[PDB]
């Protein structure tokens, strides 16, 4: 049953510095971006929405533009990748990945930052 | 749920706009 994990679950950062928090997602072979939603946020913000291939700009919270990137190359390989670039103290707090590909799932990583 | 989430991003956005 389609299952996500992460590598860590806690991430303590640096403040100013640029962090990738990881959630590993079950793929076999080859990836069907048509088959794909990935969804991030952390506490009441949007920051990615990724729908078969689409994703959507508008929908995400203003602190993260321009700093909340999802790289893409990652999920050829099973991995959903959040990375933000010059982290502030705001980006501290509880973040959650939503993975839909046959099945869903998500998970929860707490980040701290110093 | 997909569709849930959907929804969630959807109100969340719209309020912040
Ligand atoms: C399920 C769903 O799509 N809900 C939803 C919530 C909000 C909005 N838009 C606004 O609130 C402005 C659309 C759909
Ligand atoms: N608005």
């Amino acid at each position: 049953a389609f299952t996500v994990t992460v590598p860590k679950d806690l991430y303590v950062v640096e403040y100013g510095s640029n962090m990738t928090i990881e959630c590993k997602f079950p793929v076999e072979k080859q990836l069907d971006l048509a088959a794909l939603i990935v969804y991030w946020e952390m506490e009441d913000k949007n920051i990615i929405q990724f729908v078969h291939g689409e994703e959507d700009l508008k929908v995400q919270h203003s602190s993260y533009r321009q700093r909340a990137r999802l790289l893409k190359d990652q999920l050829s390989l099973g991995n959903a990748a959040l990375q933000i670039t010059d982290v502030k103290l705001q980006d501290a707090g509880v973040y959650r990945c939503m993975i839909s590909y046959g099945g869903a799932d998500y998970k929860r990583i707490t980040v701290k930052v110093n | 749920d997909p569709a849930l989430w959907q929804c969630v991003f959807a109100a969340r956005s719209c309020y912040e706009e």
